[PDB]
């Protein structure tokens, strides 16, 4: 089997910049049958470049395809809005088809720190014996962040999930959502209930709490 | 001019046996090459195999061979998928995808890759049943009123299976809205939040409803958020 | 190498 290798698999540039995406493999492509596809959220991905270096006619001559045998390059002459998005290699010089993992390319901005809120359970999901306590870290770049449910300090494991939006189409930052849930007697058991927060532009974890019945 | 269309999404149970069908129309349906890629939540593309009708010349990849069927029907020009013995790890949108061709037209010289997609198939392995989300509000903070941003929001838990949608104000409201990709818990329904921030000083000057939509369960509440009030 | 990608080339 054909391994292609995506590195890196994030690209943070800015609007307007050029591009250079890296597929290697882990031996010859037969033919130079490497191939390249867009996607954006949402989308069905979309055939940029095949055969190396041929581009379909209706994609935008600002993409171009070079290389062969095991290294391949993706080039974007300049990132418009809409190419910031995944980017997947494929090699097809062969029966077994692979693709690499993929390289997101975002759009690189000033560092943002999150604006934390926390939002305790409502009295109507309390009558109904369970307690999801929310906590909402708000427009932060870059997307690495981190956080950490502490309840009467005690830090918090198997008891909370969390997901993360795309990159805003507007202010380019991201934002993340946790929740916290525990059943309605275990939550009366407790009396501090905190969400802490850790992000590169924060110079030291925020904190953001309240105390159940306050 | 070339168009795949795949069935709807489908939810089956685990050790169950899934067909996923892709109906084209224009160009060739017999001489050109179907391959069938798929995508798990979060993850990238995989190849799972393709066939090249005029001939039955079926190819699997290693990892699918013996869960794997793909057949395609030269009177309708459907192409169809079958994988068996579903595990939750087969999770994930299922692709269709027709060789491009070179030139003008929809006849020329195949190239392999794949230029001609479907809109996928969201395929969802579980045991759970259908139903529909409870909506709570995550009240404004009342220690923010006087100046500054307030954020607020709904929480949409409990619920099966995906999709559900969420506007604000009936549309109205889209600035600073953020509805976030939902969560699969233990008990294996969904649950997702949408929040929005807006000036504190609005909290008493513009009320804020998240119109909440599960048509699988129809499910379809208009949850007033407002600040919560409380005494001593 | 027979490469399945190739065969519709080939009928082609």
């Amino acid at each position: 089997e054909i391994v292609l290798t995506q590195s890196p698999g994030t690209q943070s540039l800015s609007p307007g910049e050029r591009a250079t995406l890296s597929c290697r493999a882990s031996q010859s492509v037969g033919n130079n049958k490497l191939a390249w596809y867009q996607q954006r959220p949402g989308q069905a991905p979309r055939l940029l470049i095949y055969g190396a270096s041929s581009r379909p006619s209706g994609v935008a001559d600002r993409f171009s395809g070079s290389g062969s045998g095991t290294d391949f390059t993706l080039t974007i002459s300049r990132l418009e809005p809409e190419d910031f998005a995944v980017y997947y290699c494929q090699q097809y010089g062969q029966s077994l088809s692979t693709f690499g993992q993929g390289t997101k390319v975002e759009v690189k901005r000033t560092v943002a720190a999150p604006s934390v809120f926390i939002f305790p359970p409502s009295d109507e999901q309390l009558k109904s014996g369970t307690a999801s306590v929310v906590c909402l870290l708000n427009n932060f770049y870059p997307r690495e962040a981190k956080v950490q449910w502490k309840v009467d300090n005690a830090l918090q494991s198997g008891n909370s999930q969390e997901s993360v939006t795309e990159q805003d189409s507007k202010d380019s930052t991201y934002s993340l959502s946790s929740t916290l849930t525990l059943s309605k007697a275990d939550y009366e058991k407790h009396k501090v209930y905190a969400c802490e927060v850790t992000h590169q532009g924060l110079s030291s974890p925020v904190t953001k709490s309240f105390n159940r019945g306050e | 001019q070339v168009q795949l269309v795949q069935s709807g999404a489908e939810v089956k149970r685990p050790g169950s046996s899934v067909t996923v069908s892709c109906k084209a129309s224009g160009g060739s349906f017999s001489t050109y090459a179907l391959s069938w890629v798929r995508q798990a939540p979060g993850r990238g593309l995989e190849w799972m195999g393709g066939v090249i009708p005029l001939l039955t010349i079926t190819n699997y990849a290693p990892r699918f061979q013996g869960r794997i069927t793909i057949t395609a029907d030269r009177s309708t020009s459907t192409a169809y998928l079958e994988l068996n013995s579903l595990r939750p790890e087969d999770t994930a949108v299922y692709y269709c995808a027709r060789e491009g061709t070179t030139g003008w037209g929809w006849l020329g010289k195949p190239i392999g890759a794949f230029a001609h997609w479907g809109q996928g198939t969201l395929v969802t392995v579980s045991s759970a049943s259908t139903k529909g989300p409870s909506v709570f509000p995550l009240a404004p903070s009342s220690k923010s009123t006087s100046g500054g941003t307030a954020a607020l929001g709904c929480l949409v838990k409990d619920y099966f299976p995906e999709p559900v949608t969420v506007s604000w104000n009936s549309g109205a409201l889209t600035s600073g809205v953020h509805t976030f990709p939902a969560v699969l818990q233990s008990s294996g329904l969904y649950s997702l939040s949408s929040v929005v921030t807006v000036p504190s000083s609005s909290l008493g000057t513009q009320t804020y409803i998240c119109n909440v939509n599960h048509k699988p369960s129809n499910t379809k509440v208009d949850k007033k958020v407002e600040p919560k009030s409380c005494d001593k | 190498g027979w490469n399945w990608f190739d065969i519709t080339n080939w009928g082609k």
